[PDB]
Parts: structure tokens; C-alpha cells; sequence
């Protein structure tokens, strides 16, 4: 992906969680949901029914 | 004193090694964690 997220071992999980989102934001989440595959599953069953 | 110096013999160095290790532990007792390897950065330990 276009993202270049890096994890710092000296920061806590929450600190990285806040830092990463503050850097990139929603667009990273959209990719995560896209890679989740739930959207395709709902479309597939909807088309079938 | 018996060996005449820390670097004189290998056994002397190991005695010095433990000497410095035990002293090294004594000087950094607060930063040591029992199980997990303590992790810090320059700012966390106040290093400038």
C-alpha cells in the first residue's frame, strides 16, 4: 500500500495506535476494511438472493 | 591484588567481569525488570 507505517518499540501500543491514526487517518481504515473481505461477502449473498 | 591486576590473567578478568557485572547490576537496579527486557528511549531515560 501507499502507506509507510512504522512501529516504534519504545512507545506503548496505545501511543502507536494514536500516533499511526493521527498520521494517516481514515484512509488506512478503509484499506483495512477492504482487506477484511466482509464487503465482498455481503455483496455476494445479496446478489445470490 | 593476588593476581596483580584485572587484565593480568583470564581468571582475573572473569573475576573482574563478575565484579563489574555485580557492580553494574547494583548501579542499574531500578531500570531492570524481572522478566521482560526493559525498553526505553533517549527521552524516557532523560538522555539528552
Amino acid at each position: 500500500t501507499a502507506f509507510r507505517v512504522s512501529v516504534n518499540g519504545y512507545e506503548t501500543s496505545n501511543e502507536n495506535y494514536v500516533r499511526i491514526l493521527s498520521e494517516w487517518g481514515i484512509p488506512l481504515v478503509d484499506q483495512l476494511i477492504h482487506d477484511s473481505g466482509i464487503e465482498s461477502f455481503r455483496s455476494g449473498i445479496g446478489l445470490y438472493l | 591484588a593476588e593476581e596483580g591486576g584485572e587484565n593480568k590473567s583470564e581468571r582475573a578478568k572473569q573475576a573482574n567481569a563478575l565484579h563489574l557485572l555485580l557492580i553494574g547490576f547494583e548501579q542499574n537496579r531500578e531500570r531492570i525488570n524481572t522478566v521482560q527486557n526493559s525498553t526505553y528511549s533517549m527521552d524516557q531515560l532523560n538522555f539528552s
